[PDB]
């Protein structure tokens, strides 16, 4: 009875700013660390960031770094990811997901673009 | 070839997966006989998860029957159908 | 139907090389200060049993294999870098001596 | 470097008389025990028989037990098997193999026919 809920991503300009929002239920939020995925057109799956269940650590891919700010609010049950900067390799449909392996859950992707 | 972050941090997850196990392991009480083969293949919950205080367990079991062959020492033998335990579905839970 | 036959039994359970998810704490025990995430990876390895007592299960042939992994240092930053394994490519039930 | 070689199969009556013999070499035949299996056409595999290293133990199946011999020369590096009133149901081809998973090497198969 799992529901991964994705929104926020679309169309910006290089060096832009975008917040992604993802909404969970059907399981105990606060328990579990969530991240964020990506995939590119023709390219395969990646894997962008990662939070803990606490909240007080992060974990980014190399390539984004610096730029990508994830957060959650146990309390309302919602993941987020603040994209600054962005660039042309940015270009994917990002997935928010609890577990890998499970990227079948409706509106849990959402494509973002750079121009 | 090396194998990409995603496809291992994907397929190392907690998941059904074949595993070889003694039959000793499951029927301790049988000191007189002797099984071949004495391991089987079972579906089990292998892998790892996310975070410490998660713990990769079985959420849905299931039984599977086999035949084995029973040997006691200088008294014949015979093939008969044991039952096993396996896990068709498996689950990180909070460790309490 | 859900039975299996002797034969298939015995071919699946013979010594051979099969997927194996391990730790990487067993693999480099002198890595104290560092957490790998997964802490766990796939990998083929001499699983199974003989048909005697006098055998066991042991890897004749080898072969390495590189892993995308990340390494975490505790609250120093982390990174996902590279590490290889040992993974058997061939076993054999060998005498036990 | 593995090697198992086997003859003596081909045609024979009902209540007949066979003994086929497995060409061992490449490895320490005398530490492993061995085994006879059995493919009948349009069907799956069969376990036939095995025999312990030493040869003190022999083992059968429910159908050939009492009919059929398992027997080895650990000195001459071969492995026998004694085929006695054999019957329709025997017809197969009869691979010898210390490993059960690796077959099909150049020697080990050998068919059998029990005529009519």
């Amino acid at each position: 009875e799992v529901q991964l809920l994705v929104s926020g991503g679309g169309l910006v300009q290089p060096g832009g700013s975008l917040r992604l929002s993802c909404a969970a239920s059907g399981f105990t939020f606060k328990a579990y660390p969530m991240m964020w995925v990506r995939q590119a057109p023709g390219k395969g799956l990646e894997w962008v960031s990662e939070i803990s269940p606490s909240g007080s650590y992060t974990y980014y891919a190399d390539s984004v770094k610096g730029r990508f700010t994830i957060s959650r609010d146990n309390s309302k049950n919602t993941l987020y990811l603040q994209m600054n900067s962005l660039r042309a390799e940015d270009t994917a449909v990002y997935y928010c997901a609890k577990d890998p392996r499970k990227l079948d859950y409706w509106g849990q992707g959402t494509l973002v673009t750079v121009s | 070839e090396v194998v990409k972050f995603m496809d291992v941090y994907q397929r190392s997850y907690c998941h059904p997966i074949e595993t070889l196990v003694d039959i000793f392991q499951e029927y301790p009480d049988e000191i007189e006989y002797i099984f071949k083969p004495s391991c089987v293949p079972l579906m089990r919950c292998g892998g790892c998860c996310n975070d410490e205080g998660l713990e990769c367990v079985p959420t849905e079991e299931s039984n599977i029957t086999m035949q084995i062959m029973r040997i006691k020492p200088h008294q014949g033998q015979h093939i008969g159908e044991m039952s096993f335990l396996q896990h068709n579905k498996c689950e990180c839970r909070p460790k309490k």
